[PDB]
C-alpha cells in the first residue's frame, strides 16, 4: 500500500507532463526518501528525472519500496484532468494499479481516475558521476528563445565560456547563430570555474527545455568541457525536474 | 588473434618522476585545481608511494591532503603528458601498424601477424618494455592474450612494470574464477546488481536467460558479457577513426543506363551503412570511375542526418546529376559518407 | 563592407515578406544614399523596386561606393521572425556574409554567406490616384477571397474596384466624394489584373501611410506605397492578356 498527498496538484501535473517529453510511459517510484522517475531516451542521450522528497508532500506511506508503471493510456489519463486550479492530490494504490483523487482547494469538491498499472520493484536511480565547472542561471523564457534560435539554424549547438560570458553558437555550412548570455543580460546568476565548452544535439536541448513549461522557479543549466548538460528547475511546491544532454564528442 | 596491451603505469604522476627524479619513491600526486576555493579539485593520479596510503584518482584534492599532508601535490600538466604519450604511441606503431589507441595510456596492438605463439609474444613485450624505458625513461605493463579485454586483465594482474600472458587455458579458468566486477567495461554499477542476483562470475551469465539479461542489463552489454562467458568475444583493433566511410564496386560493363548502374549503386549504399553503423553521416557523394578511368563524383549534405532510404534516393539523383554532366560511360560506381553525427549515451558518465 | 542599425524592425521585415512573395533570392544595393531591391517574379507578372534611403536608417555606414548583396529571401525572413519585442536589428554584411544581429536583453546574431544573384532591370499612366494605404489593404483583403481576378475602371474620376469570382460578386467605388480618395485624375480607362500579386501587397500597409495607384488600359498598375523620408515600395504589375 502507498499513500500519497501533494499539496499542489498543478506542479504535479507539471511534472508527469515535463516527463513525457522523453518517453510516453512513465514509471513512478516509491521510496523510503520519497518519489523518483528517471526516464531515457532510446539512444540515452536525454534524460528526464523527477526527485520529490517525501519532506515536500503532505503524507507520504509505503510498506516496501515499489514501482509503478503508467502506460500511454494512463500517463493520457491522467494528463487529461490538468489543471490550473489550486488543489491537493491524493494517490493511493489498487489491486489493478493507482487511484487518483484531485481535491479543489477553494470550494471544494474532488474528482476520481482509476489507473491500470503494473507494480513492483524499485530500480535505482543513476545519473551521471561528473564535475561541472560552469553554471548559470536563468528562466524558460530566455531558453525557449535559444532553443527556437539554434533548431532554426543547426541540428548541433555548441556552449562555451569566453571571458565572462557564455557563448552558444549553431550552423551548418556557412549560416550561423551566436548569442552571449552575461551577468544581467540576461542571467540572473553565472559561475565559471574553469572555461570550457561542450556540443549537443539541438532537438534534445529543445526537449529538455519544454520540459520546463509550468515551472514559475529560476532554471539552473550547469556543463563541463565535453561533458553532459545538466537543466534542473525546482517547482514552487518543492522537488526538483532535471535534464541530462549527453555531449557530442 | 594475439592481442598485446601497453598501460603505462601511473602515468602523469611517472613523468613527473622522470622530469624531477629527486621525486622518486616519495608519494607524488597530480591533481586537477579547478573550481571555485582553494584546493578545490581532484586528483588526477597518483603514485604507488600515495596509493598506499588511498590517495587516488579522483579523491578530492582537500581529502588527499589531510591524508598525506607532506606528499608532493603538483598541477596537472597535460601538454607534457600529452607529448611524452604521442612520442610512445609512435613508438609503439613500429610493432604494429595496427594499433588502438584508446586513452592517453593505453593502446592496443594486434600482433597476431607478427609473432608465432605466446612465448615469441612475451618476448616482444619484453623488447617493448625495454625500448620504451629507453627512450622515455617510462615503465609500462604489458598484457598478452586472445583479445582486447583478456590483454586489459593480464594488465591488471601484472602492474606495476609487469608483464603478463592469458593463454587458451588460463582464459577458460578466469570465465569460471573471476569477480565479474572485475570484467573491463563493467562499471559496479552493472556488477552490483549481479552480486545480489548471484552472478559472481562471467561463466554465471551463461545459466541467465538471454531475455533476463536485458535485464539490468541493457542488450549492448548483454551481448559483450555472454560472448566473453562463451569465449567468442573477438576484437578487433580500431586503428584511426575514419572521416569518410563507403564502397566502390567495379561494374561488369561500361553503361550509362541508370537501370543497369542502380543495382551496383545500391549495393555500394549497403555495404556502406554496415560500416557507419551508429555514425549518422551528414553528407553523401556518388562517385563514378569513366571508360578511360577519370573520376566524376556530385554530392549534397544533408543538415540532419542522411539515413539508407534517403541515400537510396539522393544517390540516383546526384548519379543522374553526374549522367546529365559528364557525356562518359561509366565503369565504377560507388558512395562516400562523411560529416559524421556521433550520439554517446549518458551511459558512459555513470559508471563504475 | 556596411553597417544599418533598422529604425523600424516591423516595417522593415513587413517590407521583406512582401517581396518574398514575388523573389525567392534578391541583391540589396547599397550606396550612401540608402538600399534599393529590385527584381521580376518568374511569371514576369511583376516588377518590384524598393528604395530605403539612409535615413530610414540609423548610424547607416558604407566602405564602397556601391556594394551588393546576395541574398535568399526566405533565409532572411526566416531569421526576421526570431526579433524579439525589445530588440534592435542591426544589419551589417562583409566581403563574405551578410549578419543580422538582435540587440535587446542580450545579443544574438544570425550569418549568411553572401550568394551570387543575377542582377535585373526592366512612362505613364492615363489614369493616377492617392489613397491611404489602410484604405487599399481593408478594400482588397475584403476581394481578395472572391475571385483571381480584379478588375480597376474609372469614370469621371472615380476608381471602381470589381471581382467576379465562381460564387460571388463585390463592387467597390473609391472616389474623393466618399471617404476614401485623396486625389485622382484622368481618361476613363479600364484593365484586369491578377487577385493574388494585388493582394500580396497589402503587407505594405505596416510600412506606409499613403500610396499611389496609377494604371490605363492594357498597361501595367503601378503601386507606389510612400514609406518615410524619401522612400518607396513599388510594385508593376502586368494588365491580364
Amino acid at each position: 500500500m502507498v499513500k500519497i498527498v501533494y499539496p499542489n496538484a498543478k506542479d504535479f501535473f507539471s511534472f508527469i507532463n515535463s516527463i513525457t517529453n522523453v518517453t510516453d510511459s512513465i514509471i513512478l517510484n516509491f521510496t523510503e526518501d520519497g518519489i523518483f522517475s528517471r526516464h531515457l531516451t532510446e539512444d540515452k542521450v536525454l534524460m528526464a528525472i523527477m526527485r520529490i522528497p517525501k519532506d515536500v508532500l503532505s503524507e507520504y506511506s509505503i510498506d516496501s519500496p515499489t514501482s509503478v508503471k503508467l502506460d500511454v493510456s494512463s500517463v493520457k489519463k491522467i494528463l487529461s484532468k490538468a489543471s490550473s486550479k489550486k488543489a491537493t492530490i491524493e494517490l493511493t494504490e489498487t489491486d489493478s494499479g493507482l487511484k487518483i483523487i484531485i481535491r479543489d482547494e477553494k470550494s471544494g469538491a474532488k474528482s476520481t481516475i482509476y489507473i491500470k498499472a503494473e507494480k513492483g520493484q524499485v530500480e535505482q536511480l543513476t545519473e551521471p558521476k561528473v564535475n561541472l565547472a560552469v553554471n548559470f542561471t536563468t528562466d524558460e523564457s530566455v531558453l525557449n528563445v535559444i532553443a527556437a534560435d539554434v533548431t532554426l539554424v543547426g541540428e548541433e549547438m555548441r556552449i562555451s565560456t569566453e571571458e565572462d560570458k557564455i557563448k552558444i553558437e549553431a550552423g551548418e555550412e556557412g549560416k550561423r547563430y551566436v548569442a552571449f548570455l552575461m551577468k544581467d543580460k540576461p542571467l540572473k546568476e553565472l559561475s565559471i570555474d574553469t572555461s570550457a565548452s561542450s556540443s549537443y544535439s539541438a532537438e534534445m536541448f529543445k526537449d529538455a527545455v519544454k520540459g520546463l513549461r509550468g515551472f514559475s522557479a529560476p532554471t539552473m543549466v550547469s556543463f563541463g568541457e565535453n561533458l553532459p548538460m545538466k537543466i534542473d528547475v525546482e517547482a514552487v511546491s518543492g522537488g526538483h525536474m532535471i535534464f541530462w544532454i549527453a555531449p557530442r564528442l | 588473434m594475439i592481442v598485446l596491451f601497453v598501460d603505462f603505469d601511473y602515468f602523469y604522476a611517472q613523468v613527473e618522476e622522470v622530469l624531477n627524479p629527486s621525486l622518486k619513491g616519495k608519494p607524488v600526486v597530480v591533481c586537477v585545481f579547478s573550481g571555485r576555493f582553494e584546493d578545490s579539485g581532484a586528483v588526477a593520479t597518483a603514485n604507488y608511494e600515495a596509493r598506499k596510503f588511498g590517495v587516488k584518482a579522483g579523491i578530492p584534492i582537500v581529502e588527499a591532503k589531510k591524508i598525506l599532508p607532506n606528499a608532493v601535490y603538483l598541477p596537472m600538466r597535460k601538454e607534457v603528458y600529452q607529448q611524452v604519450s604521442s612520442r610512445i604511441m609512435n613508438l609503439l606503431r613500429e610493432y604494429s601498424e595496427k594499433i588502438e589507441i584508446a586513452s592517453i595510456d593505453e593502446a592496443y596492438l594486434d600482433i597476431s601477424d607478427k609473432v608465432r605463439d605466446y612465448r615469441e609474444a612475451y618476448n616482444l613485450g619484453l623488447e617493448i618494455k625495454n625500448k620504451i624505458l629507453e627512450k622515455e625513461k617510462i615503465t609500462v605493463t604489458v598484457g598478452i592474450s586472445k583479445n582486447k579485454v583478456f590483454a586489459k586483465i593480464a594488465a591488471d594482474m601484472a602492474k606495476p612494470n609487469g608483464i603478463k600472458v592469458i593463454d587458451d587455458e588460463e582464459v577458460k579458468r578466469l570465465i569460471r574464477e573471476l569477480d565479474i566486477a572485475d570484467v573491463p567495461g563493467i562499471g559496479n554499477i552493472t556488477a552490483e546488481k549481479l552480486k545480489k542476483l548471484g552472478i559472481n562470475k562471467l561463466v554465471d551469465t551463461l545459466s541467465i536467460e538471454f531475455d533476463k539479461l536485458k535485464g539490468m542489463i541493457g542488450e549492448a552489454k548483454a551481448k559483450y558479457l555472454i560472448s566473453l562467458a562463451r569465449d567468442e568475444y573477438n576484437e578487433p583493433i580500431r586503428t584511426r577513426v575514419r572521416k569518410s566511410i563507403g564502397r566502390i564496386v567495379t561494374m561488369k560493363r561500361n553503361s550509362r543506363n541508370l537501370e543497369e548502374i542502380k543495382p551496383y549503386l545500391f549495393r555500394a549504399i549497403e555495404e556502406s551503412y554496415y560500416k557507419l553503423d551508429k555514425r549518422i553521416p551528414k553528407a553523401i557523394h556518388v562517385v563514378a570511375v569513366t571508360e578511360d578511368l577519370d573520376i566524376v563524383s556530385r554530392g549534397r549534405t544533408f543538415p540532419h542526418g542522411i539515413s539508407k532510404e534517403t541515400a537510396y534516393s539522393e544517390s540516383v539523383k546526384l548519379l543522374q546529376k553526374i549522367l546529365e554532366e559528364d557525356e562518359r560511360k561509366i565503369r565504377r560506381i560507388g558512395v562516400r559518407f562523411s560529416k559524421f553525427i556521433e550520439a554517446i549515451g549518458l551511459d558512459k558518465f555513470f559508471d563504475t | 563592407m556596411m553597417k544599418a542599425k533598422v529604425i523600424d524592425a516591423v516595417s522593415f521585415s513587413y517590407i521583406l515578406r512582401t517581396v518574398g512573395d514575388f523573389l525567392s533570392e534578391a541583391n540589396f544595393i547599397v550606396t550612401k544614399e540608402g538600399i534599393r531591391v529590385s527584381g521580376i517574379d518568374p511569371s514576369r507578372v511583376v516588377f518590384l523596386d524598393i528604395f530605403l534611403p539612409s535615413s530610414y536608417f540609423e548610424g547607416f555606414e558604407v566602405s564602397q561606393e556601391k556594394e551588393i548583396i546576395g541574398f535568399k529571401l526566405e533565409d532572411v525572413n526566416d531569421i526576421l521572425k526570431r526579433v524579439l519585442k525589445d530588440d534592435t536589428l542591426i544589419l551589417s554584411s562583409n566581403e563574405s556574409k551578410l549578419t543580422l544581429t538582435f540587440d535587446g536583453e542580450f545579443t544574438r546574431s544570425f550569418e549568411l554567406p553572401l550568394i551570387q544573384v543575377e542582377s535585373t532591370q526592366p512612362l505613364e499612366f492615363p489614369f493616377k490616384a492617392q489613397l491611404l494605404t489602410i484604405t487599399f489593404a481593408d478594400i482588397i483583403d475584403e476581394l481578395s477571397d472572391l475571385g483571381e481576378v480584379l478588375n480597376i475602371h474609372s469614370k469621371e474620376n472615380k476608381l471602381y474596384f470589381e471581382v467576379i469570382g465562381d460564387l460571388s460578386t463585390a463592387k467597390v467605388e473609391l472616389s474623393t466624394d466618399n471617404g476614401t480618395l485623396l486625389e485622382a485624375s484622368g481618361a476613363d480607362v479600364s484593365s484586369s489584373y491578377g487577385m493574388e500579386y494585388v493582394a500580396n501587397t497589402t503587407k505594405m500597409r505596416r510600412a506606409s501611410d499613403s500610396m499611389e495607384l496609377y494604371f490605363g488600359s492594357q498597361i501595367p498598375l503601378k503601386l507606389r506605397f510612400k514609406l518615410p523620408q524619401e522612400g518607396y515600395g513599388d510594385f508593376y504589375i502586368a494588365p491580364r492578356a
